[PDB]
RNA sequence: CGUUAAGCGCGCCGCCUGGGGAGUACGGCCGCAAGGCUGAAACUCAAAGGAAUUGACGGGGGCCCGCACAAGCGGUGGAGCAUGUGGUUUAAUUCGAAGCAACGCGAAGAACCUUACCAGGCCUUGACAUGCUAGGGAACCCGGGUGAAAGCCUGGGGUGCCCCGCGAGGGGAGCCCUAGCACAGGUGCUGCAUGGCCGUCGUCAGCUCGUGCCGUGAGGUGUUGGGUUAAGUCCCGCAACGAGCGCAACCCCCGCCGUUAGUUGCCAGCGGUUCGGCCGGGCACUCUAACGGGACUGCCCGCGAAAGCGGGAGGAAGGAGGGGACGACGUCUGGUCAGCAUGGCCCUUACGGCCUGGGCGACACACGUGCUACAAUGCCCACUACAAAGCGAUGCCACCCGGCAACGGGGAGCUAAUCGCAAAAAGGUGGGCCCAGUUCGGAUUGGGGUCUGCAACCCGACCCCAUGAAGCCGGAAUCGCUAGUAAUCGCGGAUCAGCCAUGC
RNA sequence: AAGGAGGUAAAAAUGGUAAAAAA
């Protein structure tokens, strides 16, 4: 039925804050507001490489944003005339000091949301939805993962009835802590409607 | 030191798990390889034993008594398997037998106690 | 109609007694959890998805 | 099937050759008749079949569990009020949800707002963004007519900047105006095109992988067998041995102890005192809130092959310690396009947009969840008691005062463990009522008051005093609940000008 | 009794849901 985020729950050790910042009763709202805009236009311009996290910290004009990229590389552009137009426009519409730095994730297969993204592109370029998707759960078992999974739920090719085409490999256990599961959904739209990617992958215990 | 480290009750499940492998592959832990062809006892039972032997392409030796087919067994034996006795003579004289390959023909001991009482 | 609604308020008239809540991040007024300036599905899908401090799945 | 062969062989007879047409047509023999025996075709479909496997299903059954019943305590139905609802109706009484899984449900604050509904006034390159053609205005500060208001016709100001200027000027940009355009927009339909998100079966114990073995194989196995548990929990068996998601565990609240720590607490221990933690002092105790330890059938005894059970103790803690989040594989085309996105269909000076009104609260009934009750284990007035949690800056609001009060005028402290919301109430301790439509119960009713808000008619809460209905404890039926649970009693927060909150 | 089994028993007030069609 539900299954909630495994991450609104591992909020505990296993899921530290996308945002860390403390306060005010007031302040609150307006904080956040410009918060998730800054995400927001950030989504729209700073996709082209994979935007997994976007590690935000606020003291007092302490704009720190860690964003989590997948390949900075064709993205901070030549000599940094791309990340200075992105960092001008965060100025633009932040009363404050602004930050950049882009803390891509050393290894792609890895922290699902880009996991699900390339996922949920493949069937937006229409591609084969089984045959590369199971390469998809393959590619993550195939980079050292321990349990992969990815429900892709919607109008596969037209026809009516939606199904919810689902794979997997290697264990998914849900309902443990230490364990840790890193949970990413993409918004997949075709050009006829709109199906829900979703992925689960599995890291280990102990930690 | 996995003693004052993890939980109790994990400690006792693994005990039970331990006997379970101690119990029942108690003599079997060093069977290692194919080993030769088998001896077994009352044939059936030790059928279902000399069924996947008999799978295996290893010879049949084994102990028979009067209901139990004898022709499923390549080397077989005839004689009573009911009583301790019984396998007290042929298995002994089997054993020190293996050892007259080998060396020490140490007192036959064990039974007799059992054997009766 | 709804798309005017929003700037119907956003824009505060005549009376004090005119305007309601809105949730920025959906574009309604009911149940809009005032503090966060957010309603209940906007509420929920913020900080379940790990958007928004100072919570906690609660489990009290 | 297997010495009663459906096994290995031999003799002989009848009989088979797609399902359907059909054991029917015609013909021959037959019978009192009913009918038989014999026995085809055209045409028509591309399948009809036999077993055996999986699973849904079943008005078959066996075992299993549960407030299912039993066993008890209090209730809904009975009356008045609240809200939700059918129906009913109006110009509109705006939609959604429908056995359980809709009915105090979206709605966690509908007077106009909200608002999607109606009558009317009116705007429409549109309240919103996006860019071009050709034109003008600098942005932009005020005002008059008009009108219910949006809207509408004008009037005072006004002339910041780039280039070329002690001169004249134009073009260019934010910048608004008008035509034209590309467009916006639509809570219009479509959840039977969808995502996501909840429901729900259901914390029910269920769904499967791996090598091996059985089966020509589909596949079975493992997972069917017995005792046991909340449990596919564990043991025993056992052609299997195990392994993963489920159950559990790792997570939090709550109970015992500790170490850090002392503006909460205190003579607990000392001094004094305005004897009131009030003045110094102190960390002991509460507390606070952090980092661990502590419980595993670990110990003791009797039973069972073990899994477990009985009895006893050590201990704050027994046999899962109490709770909470936690909810699989899957079904159900559940619910939702009126939170959002959303494929499509669709109106585009009207299904778009503003305003003012009116409805969402209507009434010949019906229904679910509810508050109160109908009374002496009680109602009433006086004195004292112990709460826990959650709040409070343009808010919390102690205090005197005016007011019987509603609340109003001057007024302290307060970014809070230090200030206030705030009186917990039942308990207890005195006095009244004397069994009565009662000092019961306030349902409703009139002449007046307070508060918020532009505004309280529809349609607000609250105050006064006069009114004081039904109600004598509820038939069929039907609900809750297994321990600090039920029953009883008070308290806060959410969103909110206010408040319909008896709701959550 | 532990089972499989051969003969004799008990056991259902009610109903219509269409179907072009997805993996």
């Amino acid at each position: 039925g539900n299954k909630i985020h495994p991450i609104g729950f591992r909020l505990g050790i296993t899921r530290d804050w996308e945002s860390r910042w403390y306060a005010g009763k007031k302040q609150y709202r307006h904080l956040l507001l410009e918060d998730q805009r800054i995400r927001g236009l950030l989504e729209k311009e700073l996709y082209s490489a994979g935007l997994a996290r976007v590690d935000i910290e606020r003291a007092a004009d302490n704009v720190a944003v860690t964003v989590h990229v997948a390949k900075p590389g064709v993205v901070i552009g030549r000599g940094g005339e791309r990340i200075r137009v992105l960092r001008e426009e965060l100025a633009k519409l932040t009363g404050k000091n602004v930050a950049l730095n882009v803390q891509e994730v050393q290894n792609p297969n890895l922290s699902a949301p880009l996991v699900a993204q390339r996922v949920a592109e493949q069937i937006e370029r229409r591609f084969a939805v089984r045959r590369a998707i199971k390469q998809a759960v393959q590619r993550v078992m195939e980079s050292g993962a321990k349990g992969a999974k990815v429900i892709v739920s919607g109008r596969i090719g037209g026809a009516e009835q939606a199904r919810t085409e689902w794979a997997a490999q290697g264990r998914v256990p849900l309902h443990t802590l230490r364990a840790n599961i890193d949970y990413g959904f993409a918004l997949a739209r075709t050009t006829y409607g709109v199906l829900g990617v979703k992925a689960y992958i599995f890291l280990g215990e102990v930690i | 030191p996995e003693i004052e480290e993890r939980p109790k009750k994990e400690q006792v499940r693994l005990k039970h798990e331990l006997e379970r492998l101690q119990k029942y592959l108690s003599g079997f832990r060093l069977l290692k390889r194919l080993p030769d062809a088998i001896f077994v006892v009352d044939p059936t039972k030790e059928a279902i034993a000399v069924r996947e032997a008999r799978k295996l392409f290893i010879p049949v030796i084994a102990l028979a008594d009067t209901d139990s087919d004898p022709d499923l067994v390549d080397y077989i034996i005839p004689g009573n398997d009911d009583a301790i006795r019984s396998i007290q003579l042929i298995l002994s004289r089997a054993v020190d037998l293996i050892i007259q390959a080998r060396g020490g023909v140490v007192e036959p001991s064990p039974s007799y106690a059992l054997v009766q009482e | 109609a709804r798309k005017a609604l929003i700037e119907k308020a956003k824009r505060t008239p005549k009376f004090k007694v005119r305007a309601y809540t809105r949730c920025v991040r959906c574009g309604r007024a009911r149940s809009v959890y005032r503090f966060f300036g957010l309603c209940r599905i906007c509420l929920r899908e913020l900080a379940h998805k790990g958007q928004l401090p100072g919570v906690r799945k609660a489990s009290w």
